[PDB]
RNA sequence: CUUUAAAUCCUUUAACGAGGAUCCAUUGGAGGGCAAGUCUGGUGCCAGCAGCCGCGGUAAUUCCAGCUCCAAUAGCGUAUAUUAAAGUUGCUGCAGUUAAAAAGCUCGUAGUUGGAUCU
């Protein structure tokens, strides 16, 4: 006996047909459009969406006045509205079945950094995040797959200890200034 | 330039029949592909499902012909399937496209649960059969996509169904029977007597009655 | 036909056979839509309107179209009793 | 490609038939 | 037809297991003769001593010589013919040397041309055949 | 520094640390199944590949290589057990004229099933 925990999950699933033109093309389109590293990220987002859809489908078959349906449906809708995927005016359960993968991909810190104008490309956004130039509120966030909360969106800055925000030149500027 | 021969062709060209659904209402046979090209020419796409060489044994050798299967249909409400066999592959494909256009049937689409938005799936569970191949379409929730084999999936996407469950039994390796079976299941969607169609029908005038004089003078 | 909003989401509403109430399919070319010209009660002349019936292919194949049309006309008063 | 249809029609059952049929569809 | 009454559970279960015994895979897996007759003894791989190099005629439609080796398993002493996959690879094998053998790919059934052969050599003298073939490692001395 | 029993790791911070940024991504494939070359050289039913169909007998889209290409990717092949695929064990839900299949025929205990009818 030890004092360790062994709970763990697989965050993605693999497609059953490995080679098919349409799936490969759609995944490549998503990867190129959102600057993703591989197809595992696409499958990860697909898996979270599939779990959400499964929970919603389980809740729909229940009675409308069923307290469990009300409780977890409200929780699911509030979680989806909170991260910005759902609209507050579309807070009914069936609308969950209308969500797409691009909605979850648009809420990443990479895409939001690109959209806010902190970077000039989605790939530049990824390298900016991974290089500790980006902060959310006061916390420096290093993870591109950081689902930005709807309230947290207005606080995305340049990480005032970084050269782009805090005006301290980096290695290259210092070395090239010493050469003068 | 199209010069119609049938009465229906003359009525369609002369701006008398306004929609293909008026032709479907009276179950009129469509024998001119220019009618389909006139009504849905912009939105129609085709897809050659299979080219199969068939052979007839003769005293000297095997005479080989080519059979093309072509699925056609705008991805909203309409779909057709055509099979044509000819000595040249290009002729076979052309003929199969013509036949697929001549076989366009309407597709009825319904809802899985709540009736919010446009219809997205089959109205109910339907079944098509063609020579030991049985294809069953089941209504599916919104956003589920088409869970089927590639061959039925092509036709189901082409018809306009967004979400569908599928079960197939038999020798689905024969692409022709598989395609004809899923086409049959699709065609049966507007022949199922659901309660919303229980209302007594109001009979209108057929195009041959509405435009008798125009046909007389043309 | 109807969604929750209230509009009719359907390509078309097919006719039903006036004998068997079956839906007449889009491609069912054995079906017919007969029109029968009813007559005025005085001069015994066609007056312009008519009564219409529709029969599917199956009923015609079984040979029951004749009896069905006879009964439909009888119930409409076109055919006299007995 | 018309060349694919020709190469298939020359030998409908041959070493290259399957590839040419797959190309045709 | 099958029985369908509410009290027919025992009949259905007994019939199902009796008929299950008529399935090829089920009988093979649950009878115990297959595992006894299996030279690997249910293992995925095995280790053996090369007895001799042999050339096996390919099946009739195609003419070739498949280079195999007779090996004697250490764990039970059973004698086996194992296939040496790539070309020139038979030159990496010597007489009376340790070899790690695996299955051929279909659960103890012969594969492709080679008749009555269901094992392939994976390791020779504790170095992989692939490494020797690709020049990554050399034969120990 | 912090961590810790003492340390290590991680986190925090000096200094150094990138143009082939050589600080150089691999493992499997390229006839079909199944995504991606009937390009070039060698071999010539040999060597071999090939899960299956098959490829190789002097113009090999299949072998041995070069180039190019594609699948996943810090991972990816292989062997074996098992699950889905398998409505190929069938309760859901399979079959028994000719494809494997109804006892030669009848009786009969257990088993299974059992017609209306009562506010
Ligand atoms: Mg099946
Ligand atoms: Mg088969
Ligand atoms: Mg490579
Ligand atoms: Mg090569
Ligand atoms: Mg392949
Ligand atoms: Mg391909
Ligand atoms: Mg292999
Ligand atoms: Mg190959
Ligand atoms: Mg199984
Ligand atoms: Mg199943
Ligand atoms: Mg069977
Ligand atoms: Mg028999
Ligand atoms: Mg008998
Ligand atoms: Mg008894
Ligand atoms: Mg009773």
């Amino acid at each position: 006996p030890v004092a360790r925990s062994w709970v763990c999950r697989k965050t993605y699933v693999t497609p059953r047909r490995p080679f098919e033109k349409s799936r490969l093309d759609q995944e490549l389109k998503l990867i190129g459009e959102y600057g993703l590293r591989n197809k595992r990220e696409v499958w990860r987002v697909k898996f979270t969406l599939a779990k959400i859809r499964k929970a919603a489908r389980e809740l729909l078959t229940l009675d409308e006045k069923d307290p469990r349906r009300l409780f977890e449906g409200n929780a699911l809708l509030r979680r989806l509205v909170r991260i910005g995927v759902l609209d507050e005016g579309k807070m009914k359960l069936d609308y969950i079945l209308g969500l797409k993968i691009e909605d979850f991909l648009e809420r990443r810190l990479q895409t939001q950094v690109f959209k806010l104008g902190l970077a000039k490309s989605i790939h530049h956004a990824r390298v900016l995040i991974r290089q500790r130039h980006i902060r959310v509120r006061k916390q420096v966030v290093n993870i591109p797959s950081f689902i930005v909360r709807l309230d947290s969106q207005k606080h995305i800055d340049f990480s005032l200890r970084s050269p782009y925000g805090g005006g301290r030149p980096g290695r290259v500027k210092r070395k090239n200034a010493k050469k003068g | 330039e199209w010069m119609p021969v049938t009465k229906l062709g003359r009525l369609v060209k002369d701006m008398k029949i306004k929609s293909l659904e008026e032709i479907y209402l009276f179950s009129l046979p469509i024998k001119e592909s220019e009618i389909i090209d006139f009504f849905l020419g912009a939105s129609l796409k085709d897809e050659v499902l299979k080219i199969m060489p068939v052979q007839k044994q003769t005293r000297a050798g095997q005479r080989t012909r080519f059979k093309a299967f072509v699925a056609i249909g705008d991805y909203n409400g309409h779909v057709g399937l055509g099979v044509k066999c000819s000595k040249e592959v290009a002729t076979a494909i052309r003929g199969a496209i013509i036949l697929a256009k001549l076989s366009i049937v309407p597709v009825r689409r319904g809802y899985w649960g709540n009736k919010i938005g446009k219809p997205h799936t089959v109205p109910c569970k339907v079944t098509g059969r063609c020579g030991s191949v049985l294809v069953r379409l089941i209504p599916a929730p919104r956003g589920t996509g088409i869970v089927s084999a590639p061959v039925p999936k092509k036709l189901l996407m082409m018809a306009g169904i967004d979400d569908c469950y599928t079960s197939a039994r038999g020798c689905t390796a024969t692409l022709g029977n598989f395609a004809k079976a899923t086409f049959d299941a699709i065609s049966k969607t507007y022949s199922y007597l659901t309660p919303d169609l229980w209302k007594e029908t109001v009979f209108t005038k057929s195009p041959y009655q509405e435009f008798t004089d125009h046909l007389v003078k043309t | 036909m109807q969604n929750d909003a209230g509009e009719f989401v359907d390509l078309y509403v097919p006719r039903k056979c006036s004998a068997s109430n079956r839906i007449i399919g889009a491609k069912d070319h054995a079906s017919i839509q007969m029109n029968v010209a009813e007559v005025d009660k005085v001069t015994g002349r066609f007056n312009g309107q008519f009564k219409t019936y529709a029969i599917c292919g199956a009923i015609r194949r079984m040979g029951e179209s004749d009896d069905s049309i006879l009964r439909l006309a009888k119930a409409d008063g076109i055919v006299s009793k007995n | 490609c018309p060349e694919w249809m020709d190469d298939f029609e020359a030998d409908p059952k041959g070493k290259y038939a399957q590839n040419l049929l797959k190309k045709l569809i | 037809g099958k029985c369908r009454g509410l009290r027919t559970a025992r009949k259905l279960r007994s019939h199902r297991r009796d008929q299950k015994w008529h399935d090829k895979q089920y009988k093979k897996a649950h009878l115990g003769t297959a595992l006894k007759a299996n030279p690997f003894g249910g293992a995925s791989h095995a280790k053996g001593i090369v007895l001799e190099k042999v050339g096996v005629e390919a099946k009739q439609p195609n003419s070739a010589i498949r280079k195999c080796v007779r090996v004697q398993l250490i764990k039970n002493g059973k004698k086996i013919t194992a296939f040496v996959p790539n070309d020139g690879c038979l030159n990496f094998i010597e007489e009376n040397d340790e070899v790690l053998v695996a299955g051929f790919g279909r659960k103890g059934h012969a594969v492709g041309d080679i008749p009555g052969v269901r094992f392939k050599v994976v390791k020779v003298a504790n170095v992989s055949l692939l490494a020797l073939y690709k020049g990554k490692k050399e034969r120990p001395r």
